[PDB]
């Protein structure tokens, strides 16, 4: 709307005033009443699929896995490499940017220490296992998945991963309802 | 001035005058049905126009008539509370008159022969109590109102979506009152498309060529015709200067001599400029233009007789050389522009296959009724049936309004059902929408929503009821004979009569009343219900009729709905609105003069209010109605902006015209965010009344027109001076002038002592007059459930503080001292009732004996030796309360135990004992009991000795009525008849029964003589039979159910305090479950020693935005800084001179208020009444958006002496230190909710078992065990948990010989279970191979 | 997908317990399959132990008879 | 002349 | 079943089943009568429709039900989804629910359990000991001092609860942290007391939000909720690192 | 079936035309397959005679009554003992379907709440598997000769 309501909840909003505010809670509560009913069946649905896998192993032994590059926003970071690949195996390990300089060995958990001292050096990336590319059958073995848990040990053998990971992605949502220039390419760091 | 405000005159902030008064709250129900059962000699809606809707009923051929007459509706049998207690319905037995004229089989159509069949009976039709609620079955319900579409035309367009590339598809949609449906549209290739209510799609021509219209015709209402002349000269075309709209010429421009254009070259006005002036009509063109056209007209072969063209076939060069030399030459094309002009209905001419009217009934009847060969005299017959037959279509009265409106029509009469010259229009207006000269209309707009209270659903209800004897009548009066039968062998009154009761009794909209407040029945009356038969759907419907509309401005509350599913489907209706002729809503307003604003007030409706400029209720005048602003705020059309002092046509009527009568009384609301002032409308219908609630300490003066609207109080009839006061009757002597004119006395009202609501609690009227006061019309004499001298208080106020204490009020919830459970002050009484029925089984009947097999007299201590229990015995759970036994055989005892029994020589149970006793957790004395038998069955002492207790109060006061109006019918003939005759010391000594034969003179006192004879015979003999009716309605039996013997009914007056669990809640949405009740003395005690008696959290106002309980509660402590300055005033007896100046200095207090309430009452025995209902606190008043600024407040602390700021230092109450930075301290108004705890807790370890599938439920005296669903079973497979999961859906709900050894393991101390195969899976296998599906299972 | 990943399993309780039912019966019932009871959801109808978590022990042992002793 | 009619009594009288 | 009063209570099948016996038992005697093939041609095309009216009723005209007005229930319409299975994915024994409240003296891993309750969850534990201790001679002798509420019982419920974990667990339960043990400490009223630091677990204000009470029952199933499942175990979501046990 | 047997038996030397002969043979069937399948719980069919009496005459009692038929002044009106009346009346009520939406139209119906009974207590069934206690031990505690016919008894 062209005017905006011009005052605060100290003195009083007149008539006009409170019936342009009284819309948007509106709107606001046509949707708490929906995102319920709506993400209800987005995490019904992920815990189907996702039902029958489980931890049936020890360890697969592929070497195969992916590359962990952190998120970069344009001249930001939306995600710093460490706290994206805490508590996680490494497939080839990564030396010293210098050659042979080996500082994390092959696979090994990168739990509060070994980030830091892979933090001190300057890898720009790591080689890390991830569970898309296992090779057990009907499951995934314990390396491959990682290290997380409510506890911090590494995943045991037989927990059921595959509902407590459809729970985390739908146990959100309930809250996931929905300078303009862009003329000179300006970045701070040199 | 009113001799109830001089009692208690509440201060009164707001600077608006109020010009219009709050109209009659309940006027939505009360007045829509007086409507449906009044006598209406003329054609409005009423059960009049439902009979004149069929009747009178011509036979099939035979033509004997069946006329109707006149109906009456007879006086019910019951009245009201006779109808509560006996548990049937409140009715009153119709009655119409039928004649039945027989004309002659074969002579002229003359009076043959007839019978004026008297009265034949159709049915009883309810009637509505007093206040606007029905009485169905002995429980007061409710029918809300209902907001549907309008019959009319809505042409609305679906943008965007469909087709997904743009298209915009317009559409048209004809929706009767009564009948099929009609809906064109377009297709993504312009082509119209007609339809029926949602059969498969047709061209649209198709309908047109079956009204009788040929080729030519349809195109000739369409389109415009472009002569053409050929006068061997190169095809000169005609033309008009304006149809070159637009154009892009492409050949050699001229037109009357001169060229003016180019060819190539767009036109301009300016070149239309140079047509007018050059008188152009004809023009040249060559001859291949004309391939690019469609035949006007039939062009046939004139000189041979072989149809050349027919019409829409564009042109072929041939053709224009058959037709050069066809000797034909007003030829013709269709003025068609892509531009304004389309050609939409010339394609749909050639999709049409059809092509003839016989063969396009033969398609409509093909899709119409698929499947089924067509016929003649059925295709004819189908359509005039389906539109155009006065009986299965009718459109409205109001229906034809919308429809004469929307196409921008004359007048508003018009015949109910369709014509041909209405499907014309609306294809028409159709296209001009596609063509861009039209807007659409939007469904939501307040303006296409009308509004159907009761007396337009029951009529409907019952005319449908209505035809359905019609089909009788007639195979009765056609098959049938006629030689010697009446007008009551037709009529039948089981189909009539079931039409209606069911309507009432089971639906959507007739629902329980929800009664636990003199507001939770008041709003419920009121609500404005889109659901419902004929509505819409809380699972279709989406955002698009759950949202606010900027029409809703003084009709619909904006802040005011549940929060469930249909948020937005119930939209309680507003506080000035009324409804129309047709039902449209609309709202007052102050007609603006053109300078002055007067006060001849109208109603707009809702597309009227659209077009004048309105300002706003807070604008200011300067006693002359001139706004004191050149420039005012208003909103136009639907906007708001900002306009000329002299630019403004109507002006609001007051400040509380938006909102709802709910949300009307929460004090500040203007300082509340929409949300948490949403959840204060929904807790006040909850808040339970207490046991004798005060006063709102901040109210908002629209509170007296909520306690005498509504039926609770027991307002006075007619002005007079109280004679007999009592807890259970009031006897008003009524006035001299407001007497009637012969044989009047006094009036008489009764009370409604302790007696159950519909949610248990108690509803009981209390007197607050004295002998002696003089009543006066519209004045109170009876507070109700929560009423308080007239006002509305719903819940006590009790002295609060905002502070964090010891986490004890972590979250929203609430501390409590224990001066507030000691007083007792939100302790609240609630009335069950025990039903013990005694049926008539087939191994012989129950008895109601009291002697029951084993049971020793610890149990049988209440109950006297008749059985029922006695009156007024202390119970708890578990005793007995009706001893009931029931005949059982068939033992075949065990073989162990029948060992048992010869041992001992325990005499078997000839008769197993099901007596009814107390439900487990309940304590409460048993305040009444009642005794229902069989006509039939003898009456056992206690069932005697009940009923004349009420054979005895049954003509006591039936009769003693007249000891006490005998009493005034002689003090108005005394007092009168001194004169004419000296008997006043000798009035005595002549007897007054014996004042027949003597009188006075030819006067009222001598007319009042036979006055009270003639009927004073009557009051012997009129009078004593109502004692044999009276005392015949008790004494017979009663109208029971099949089978069932004799009832019993008991009640318990339990009266439960408060405890941690309950929920209390502010007036702004503040919830909270009591967290504890402290001792006296470890709450915060300010420096005089009063601890506070409550401690709400303060980290519940930041992120709430309700600024409300903030400002409230400070407010409300000036005006209880009052409350303590007058009660020391008053306690030393200072004087009546010291209180008139402080209780005057009191009233002033304000900005430019209009109070002036001082200076006119009683010398002394009327303030010192007044300051002596005042020691409590001086009832501040606040109402909606006229507010109490806050310089106006702070000004009244400082007359109190309290601090300015609001904030006191309190002293912490177990160690002793004082809280730095000091705390607030306030009174606010706190509510008591009924979601009382325990009737939330419950508890289970072994009981029921449900039938199909062996699982727990509720039916037992014990519920179901919770319910262990599906998501949470996910969360017991998360964690490794499998022996958890294993057991909680095998042993403890689904097994059937699993779960028996768990419950003996469980008793030796052997923790440990067999688990077996659920019995819901056995089910499963029984429930796949009843198809042919074949399960099993494998082996290994 | 996941609403047609959900389909496809190897058993056919774990999609008709969810799914559309009346077409993962009438599609099975015609070729005869045969669940094997190797899942979660498949495994708590029937009523026994789920096999991950502490339910998981148990089967290492039932998996270790069947084709030996 | 079948046009996907389906309940009987369309049927019979057909 | 019969109802109480005289009405009987019959499944939708006895409406479906009578219906094709009658028509099926009509077609019998067709062919015994000898009709044209104008009506047992009607026939079996009516029968037809009533055994197809039985497995799936509704890809057809919809079989209404007579005397009322809902359309009928067949078999293939008893396992369709409710949007859960007609089997288990189940209500459950040993349960309850309160209105919760705060309660902070507790420490991290108890809740209360009114009186009220935990005398009616723990009964078939109770009447172990009351026969144990030899108070109680026969069971049918301990049900009614348990009734009496005599005030010994209040001394054996309360060992009875000496280490035996609950199952307090919110209504839309979201996470696996919606499920948690508790080892209960007997109160007096009627409310469920709950820490609170883990009531921003549940995500419970406390305004009459209510929590059912479950009860594992056998031996390996107080251990799962002991070592699985104690509140003292999850300080750590599962959804990443971060704490769930923060002061709120 | 009615039809199909008056075209049977039809004679036509009576003169009186097919039609007048066959509408009796065909609502004959109608209204002897309506006495016996129209009922769950089926009732005879010479007591269909006497129900549709008792509505017969129920509703010419309503018009001349005027208010409404008593259970005994049909017992005047007919001719039934005064019980009979009262024994026709708990008959002709048909069955509730159990998948009526109980109130609100919430997610139940009526079969969820109708509890079953022929199921026992499991305390009832904890008793009698506590009573083989005594009565082996208290039996027990007997003489030789004297328990085995105390047992055989
Ligand atoms: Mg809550
Ligand atoms: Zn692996």
């Amino acid at each position: 709307i062209e005017t905006p309501i011009t005052a605060n909840f100290r003195e009083g909003l007149n008539v006009l005033q409170y019936f342009i505010s009284t819309h948007g809670a509106r709107k606001g509560l046509a949707d708490t009443a929906l995102k319920t009913a709506n993400s209800g069946y987005l995490t019904r649905r992920l815990v189907d699929v996702a039902q029958d896998l489980v931890v049936t192993e020890d360890d697969c032994g592929t070497h195969e896995g992916i590359m962990m590059t952190p998120v970069i926003e344009g001249g930001d970071v939306k995600e710093p490499l460490r706290d994206r690949v805490l508590g996680r195996v490494t497939a080839e390990d990564v030396l010293k940017p210098g050659t042979a300089d080996i500082l994390v060995p092959r696979n090994t958990l990168l739990h509060e220490q070994w980030c830091d001292l892979l933090e001190e050096n300057s890898v720009d990336a790591v080689k890390v296992r991830s569970v898309v590319s296992c090779d057990t059958d009907f499951g995934v073995c314990a390396h491959c998945y990682g290290r997380d848990l409510a506890r911090g040990h590494i995943i045991n053998k037989g927990e059921a991963i595959g509902v407590i990971a459809a729970q985390s992605i739908g146990e959100p949502g309930t809250q996931l309802t929905m300078a303009a220039a862009e003329s000179s390419i300006q970045v701070k760091n040199k | 001035y009113s001799y109830t405000e001089k009692k208690r005159i509440r201060k009164d902030f707001g600077k608006r005058p109020q010009v219009l008064d709050v109209p009659y709250l309940l006027s939505i129900q009360l007045d829509s049905f007086q409507k449906f059962i009044e006598q209406d000699p003329e054609g409005q809606y009423g059960l009049e126009a439902a009979f004149r809707s069929v009747f009178p009923i011509q036979s099939y051929s035979g033509n004997s008539e069946l006329q109707y007459v006149s109906y009456r509706l007879g006086e019910p049998v019951f009245d009201v509370q006779e109808c509560q207690i006996r548990g049937v319905t409140y009715s009153a037995p119709l009655r119409v008159k039928l004649r039945l004229v027989i004309y002659e089989r074969e002579a002229p159509e003359g009076t043959v022969k007839d019978i004026k069949e008297q009265e034949v009976y159709m049915g009883e039709i309810p009637l509505m109590t007093d206040n606007g609620t029905f009485v169905i079955n002995g429980t007061e319900r409710v029918i809300v109102s209902q907001l549907h579409r309008s019959p009319g035309v809505f042409f609305d367009s679906d943008k965007g979506k469909t087709h997904s590339s743009g298209k915009v598809l317009y559409n048209a949609r004809i929706i009767p009152y009564r009948g099929s449906w009609l809906d064109f549209e377009f297709d993504p290739k312009d082509n119209l498309f007609v339809r029926i209510d949602r059969r498969r799609k047709l061209p649209a021509t198709i309908i047109l060529r079956a009204l009788n219209y040929t080729t030519e015709q349809i195109l000739d209402l369409f389109f415009e015709k472009v002569i053409f002349e050929i006068r061997d000269n190169k095809l000169q075309m005609e033309l008009v200067p304006e149809r070159l709209r637009g154009e892009t010429a492409s050949f050699d421009i001229e037109a009357n001599g001169k060229v003016y254009v180019e060819k190539g070259r767009r036109i301009t006005a300016r070149h239309i400029r140079q047509l007018e002036k050059d008188d152009v009509k004809l023009i040249e063109v060559p001859v291949e233009y004309i391939a690019g056209k469609v035949v006007a007209k039939d062009y046939i072969d004139e000189s041979t007789g072989e149809l050349i063209c027919a019409a829409n076939m564009e042109l072929s060069l041939d053709l224009l050389a058959k037709l050069s030399q066809s000797g034909h030459k007003r030829i013709e094309t269709l003025f068609t522009n892509d531009l304004d002009h389309g050609p939409y209905i010339s394609e749909t001419l050639r999709v049409d296959p059809t092509n003839d009217r016989l063969s396009a009934l033969v398609e409509i009847y093909r899709m119409m009724r698929p499947g089924e060969p067509p016929t003649r005299e059925a295709a004819e017959s189908l359509f005039e049936n389906l539109f155009f037959s006065e009986d299965r279509y009718d459109l409205s009265a109001v229906g034809r309004m919308k429809f004469n409106r929307s196409l921008l029509r004359e007048e508003i009469e018009g015949s109910g059902i369709l014509s041909k010259d209405d499907i014309i229009d609306v294809m028409k207006k159709l296209i001009d929408i596609r063509n861009g000269k039209g807007e659409v209309d939007d469904i939501d707009h307040l303006g296409n929503r009308r509004i159907r209270s009761v007396g337009e659903m029951a009529e409907n209800q019952f005319r449908v009821g209505l035809v359905r004897v019609e089909r009788a009548v007639k195979e009765r009066l056609s098959l049938g004979d006629l030689d010697t039968l009446m007008p009551q062998d037709m009529i039948n009154a089981k189909p009539i009569s079931a039409a209606v009761k069911e309507f009432f009794g089971s639906s959507q909209l007739s629902q329980f009343m929800v009664q636990n407040n003199p507001l939770s029945e008041i709003t419920h009356k009121r609500r404005i219900s889109a659901l419902g038969p004929g509505g819409l759907t809380r699972e279709r419907a989406g955002f698009e009729v759950r949202d606010v509309h900027p029409t809703h401005y003084g009709r619909v509350c904006p802040i005011e709905t549940p929060e469930g599913p249909n948020i937005g489907l119930i939209n309680s209706l507003s506080v000035y609105a009324q409804t129309n002729e047709y039902g449209f809503l609309e709202t007052p307003y102050r007609k603006v003069t053109d300078g002055v604003v007067t006060d001849e007030i109208h109603y707009l409706s809702a597309i009227e209010e659209g077009n004048y400029v309105i300002a706003q209720a807070n604008s200011n005048l300067d006693e002359e109605g001139h706004f004191v602003e050149d420039l005012v705020t208003c909103r136009s059309k639907g906007e708001s902006s900002l306009f000329s002092r002299d630019q403004v046509d109507y002006m609001d009527v007051s400040t509380q015209q938006v909102v709802s009568v709910g949300a009307s009384l929460i004090p500040f609301l203007e300082h509340d965010d929409a949300n948490r002032a949403l959840m204060g409308a929904n807790m006040q219908r909850q808040a339970v009344p207490t046991l004798r609630a005060d006063k709102p300490l901040v109210g908002t003066g629209m509170e007296r027109a909520v306690a005498v609207d509504s039926g609770v109080t027991a307002v006075a009839k007619r002005g007079g001076v109280v004679q007999y006061v009592d807890a259970s009757r009031i006897v008003i002597k009524v006035n001299e002038d407001e007497m009637y004119p012969g044989e009047a006395g006094i009036d008489i009202y009764n009370l409604t002592k302790y007696t159950r609501s519909n949610q248990n609690t108690c509803i009981n009227q209390m007197p607050c007059v004295s002998l002696g006061e003089p009543v006066e019309r519209g004045d109170v004499l009876a507070d109700g459930p929560s009423t308080d001298l007239g006002e509305l208080a719903l819940g006590q106020n009790m002295r609060v503080a905002f502070m964090p204490w010891n986490g004890y009020n972590f979250e929203d919830s609430i501390l409590v001292s224990e001066r507030v459970v000691q007083e007792d002050r939100f302790t609240t009484i609630h009335i069950q009732e025990l039903a013990c029925v005694s049926r008539d089984t087939k191994l012989g009947p129950e008895e109601i004996t009291a002697d029951i097999p084993n049971v020793g007299e610890a149990a049988l201590s209440k109950l006297d030796e008749s059985g029922i229990v006695y009156i007024g015995a202390e119970v708890t759970g578990g005793d007995i309360l009706v001893g009931k036994v029931t005949p059982k055989g068939e033992t075949q005892l065990t073989p162990e135990e029948k060992l048992l029994r010869a041992i001992f020589g325990e005499k078997a149970s000839d008769v197993k004992d099901s007596s009814l006793r107390v439900p487990n957790g309940v304590s409460g004395t048993v305040i009444d009991v009642q005794v229902f038998t069989r006509d039939g069955v003898e009456k056992d002492k206690r069932a005697l000795e009940i009923e004349e207790m009420q054979l005895k109060q049954a003509k006591k006061d039936l009769s003693e009525e007249l000891q006490i109006l005998e009493a005034g019918l002689f003090s108005r003939i005394r007092a009168v008849l001194v004169a004419g005759g000296v008997e006043a010391e000798k009035l005595d000594k002549l007897p007054r029964d014996r004042w027949l034969e003597l009188g006075l003179t030819d006067e009222e006192k001598q007319n009042q003589l036979e006055q009270l004879a003639e009927q004073y015979d009557e009051l012997k003999h009129e009078f004593e039979k109502k004692l044999e009716a009276k005392r015949r309605k008790i004494t017979q039996g009663d109208d029971l159910a099949p089978g069932v013997l004799k009832i019993v009914k008991v009640y318990l007056a339990v009266k439960r305090r408060i405890q941690p669990g309950d929920k209390m809640a502010g007036r702004h949405g503040n919830k909270g479950v009591i967290s504890k009740i402290n001792p006296i003395e470890d709450m915060p005690y300010d420096e005089n020693g009063t601890p506070v008696d409550i401690v709400l959290n303060p980290l519940g106002v930041p992120s709430r935005m309700n600024i409300g309980q903030i400002l409230e509660t400070h407010l409300g402590m000036a005006a209880k800084g009052i409350g303590d300055k007058i009660n020391a005033m008053l306690k030393q007896q200072q004087e009546v001179a010291k209180l008139r100046e402080f209780i005057q200095r009191a009233y002033d207090l304000g900005a430019d208020v209009r109070q002036k309430v001082d200076l006119s009452t009683f010398s002394d025995e009327e303030v010192m009444r007044l300051a002596e209902n005042l020691r409590k606190g001086m009832p501040i008043a606040t109402p909606v958006f006229d507010g109490a600024k806050e310089a106006e407040i702070k000004e009244l602390l400082k007359l109190g002496d309290l601090p300015t700021s609001g904030q006191i230092r309190l002293y912490d109450g177990r160690t002793g230190e004082q809280f730095e930075r000091p705390v607030t301290v306030g009174y606010m108004y706190m509510l008591k909710l009924n979601h009382l705890v325990d009737d939330k807790m419950h508890a289970r370890s072994t009981g029921s078992y449900s039938l199909v599938t062996q699982q727990p439920l509720g039916g037992k005296a014990q519920f179901g065990g919770q319910r262990f669903g599906e998501m949470e079973v996910w969360a017991l497979e998360a964690y490794g948990a499998a022996y958890t999961l294993q057991e909680m859906l095998t042993v403890k709900s689904d097994d059937v010989n699993g779960r028996t050894k768990m419950y003996k393991n469980i008793v030796d101390g052997n923790h440990q279970m067999e688990p077996g195969m659920p019995e819901s899976f056995n089910v499963l296998l029984k429930e796949i191979r009843s198809l042919g599906i074949n399960i099993e299972l494998e082996d290994e | 997908g996941i609403t047609k990943a959900s389909l496809a399993t190897e058993s056919f309780i774990s999609a008709a317990s969810f799914q559309e039912t009346t077409r993962v019966l009438t599609e099975a019932a015609v070729a005869g399959k045969r669940d094997e009871l190797r899942g979660l959801k498949e495994n708590v109808i029937v009523g026994r132990l789920i096999p991950a978590g502490t339910g998981y022990a148990y089967h290492q042992d039932r998996m270790r008879r069947r084709a030996a002793g | 002349e079948i046009g996907r009619t389906t309940d009987p009594v369309r049927m019979y009288m057909r | 079943v019969p109802l109480d009063g005289g009405r009987f209570a019959t499944s939708d099948l006895n409406d479906l089943y009578r219906r094709v016996i009658n028509r099926n038992n009509r077609l019998k005697r067709l062919l015994d009568l000898a009709a044209p093939d104008i009506i047992v041609r009607n026939e079996k095309r009516m029968l037809q429709e009533a055994v197809d009216a039985l497995l799936d009723n509704g890809r057809r005209g919809r079989a209404i039900t007579g005397s009322n007005k809902r359309p009928l229930k067949s078999l293939a319409d008893m396992i369709k989804g409710k949007q859960g299975r007609f089997r288990q994915n189940k209500r459950v024994d040993y349960s309850g629910r309160s209105v919760i409240t705060v309660g902070p003296y507790l420490r991290l891993h108890q809740c209360g359990l009114p009186k009220k309750m935990a005398l009616e969850l723990f009964k078939p534990f109770i009447y172990g000991k009351l026969e144990l201790r030899g108070l109680a001679t026969t069971i049918k002798a301990a049900k009614k001092m348990v009734e009496r509420e005599e005030a010994v019982v209040w001394d054996i419920l309360d060992e009875v609860i000496r280490e035996h974990p609950v199952l307090l667990n919110r209504a839309p339960t979201l996470h696996r942290l919606g499920i948690q043990a508790f080892e209960p400490v007997l109160i007096e009223g009627k409310a469920i007391q709950l820490h609170p630091l883990v009531c921003a677990a549940y995500n419970a204000d406390f305004d009459g939000d209510q929590m059912a009470v479950h009860v594992p029952l056998t031996l390996e199933a107080q251990l799962e909720a002991r070592a699985l499942m104690m509140s003292t175990n999850n300080i750590l979501s599962p959804a990443n690192g971060e704490p769930i046990i923060v002061p709120s | 079936i009615g039809l199909m047997k008056a075209v049977d038996k039809f004679e036509y030397r009576r003169g009186y035309k097919f039609s007048t002969y066959a509408t009796w043979w065909i609502r004959q069937a109608i209204t002897r397959s309506i006495a016996d399948q129209a009922r769950t719980i089926r009732i005879p069919v010479h007591m269909i005679e006497t129900i549709n009496k008792l509505n017969r005459i129920s509703r010419q009692m309503l018009q001349e009554m005027g208010r409404e038929p008593t259970p005994e002044e049909l017992a005047e009106r007919m001719l039934m003992p005064e019980d009979k009346i009262r024994k026709v009346l708990k008959i002709a009520k048909e069955p509730i379907s159990m998948e009526t939406p109980i109130g609100d139209d919430e997610d139940s119906h009526l079969g969820d709440f109708i509890e079953d009974t022929t199921l026992e207590l499991p305390l009832d069934s904890a008793t009698t598997e506590s009573l083989r206690a005594a009565t082996h031990d208290v039996l027990a505690g007997l003489t030789a000769r004297e328990a085995k016919v105390l047992r055989m008894r």
